[PDB]
């Protein structure tokens, strides 16, 4: 029964690298005008571009 | 012991009276009081920072009397023990070694050792022959050698 | 009949709690703590002594009154402020 109920599909990140992707997801899906009220569906569209600083 | 008390409501005339007992001028006394005003929070025991700052400036100002008479260093330690109501000699050494690390990179601490650059020029340049804070200073080992002979 | 008093209390402990609570509400932009919040700690501490039929407020009733005001102020903010104030004020809540 396990050969007809599903298609059987087809067949270590660093700590700093994990936190960098979290902050990049916020800067690409949130406006930077309200950032001075939290740290001090937009995810269904294309992400926005931000700066390094 | 006064060092075990946490969160002590210190006034403005308490640090002034404590600095006058160690024979300190008004120039070095106002710098210690101003250091406590900017660092009112983010601390565990206020008595540990005041005792560590007064004894640190005592050896710099009275550096001419410690080299001639070795009994001045042994006497300035027992005086602070009676004011803090403590009997352990290890608490005084552990207090002056923690505040010195936080004041090792300021502006008022540099002018005090000059009037009363050779070490800061090697840390910024990345030199491998800089003075490492691991071994005991040469001027400190000569004092302990004379204290055990009296 | 029973009226508890505030004799033999840690006056330096209450001054350090309000000093750290007011300093965190300004840098984070939370609710400003006036002098009315300081008197609320003594009112809760006096109510705890009445539950034990005691005429004096010891150090156990003072530590419980601070945790009530802290839990009522931290949870009354945002999500980022709740995760930040719970780590700095965890020393006064976790009693010895």
């Amino acid at each position: 029964i396990k050969l007809f109920l599903s298609t059987d599909d087809n067949l270590d990140l660093s700590i700093i690298s994990k936190y960098l992707l979290i902050a990049s997801y916020i800067c690409s899906y949130l406006e930077p005008r309200y950032d001075a009220s939290i740290f001090s569906n937009p995810r269904y569209l294309q992400p926005s571009l931000f700066a390094i600083e | 012991s006064l060092l075990v008390k946490k969160y002590c409501k210190m006034t403005t005339e308490e640090i002034i009276r404590l600095c006058n007992d160690f024979e300190l001028p008004r120039e070095v006394a106002y710098k210690i009081v101003d250091e406590y005003n900017i660092n009112a929070s983010r601390l565990v025991c206020p008595w540990q920072l005041v005792c560590g700052l007064v004894l640190n400036c005592t050896f710099i100002v009275f550096n001419e009397r410690r080299r001639k008479d070795p009994r001045i260093d042994h006497f300035i330690v027992s005086k602070m023990c009676s004011l803090m109501l403590t009997s352990k000699v290890d608490d005084v050494i552990e207090c002056v070694k923690l505040v010195k690390e936080l004041i090792i990179g300021e502006k008022w601490f540099r002018d005090l050792q000059i009037r009363y650059y050779d070490e800061i020029i090697f840390r910024k340049l990345g030199s491998m022959l800089q003075t490492t804070n691991i071994l005991v200073t040469d001027d400190q080992y000569n004092i302990w050698k004379k204290r055990i002979e009296m | 009949k029973i009226y508890p008093k505030l004799h033999q209390m840690d006056m330096d402990k209450v001054s350090r709690v309000y000093a750290d609570l007011r300093r965190e509400s300004i840098s984070t932009g939370s609710f400003p703590i006036t002098v009315r919040h300081l008197e609320s700690i003594l009112r809760i501490a006096e109510s705890f002594a009445k539950m034990r039929l005691s005429e004096f407020v010891s150090s156990y009733d003072l530590d419980r009154a601070i945790k009530v005001v802290v839990d009522s102020f931290v949870d009354a903010q945002k999500v980022s402020v709740r995760r930040q104030l719970r780590r700095s004020f965890a020393i006064y809540t976790l009693g010895h």
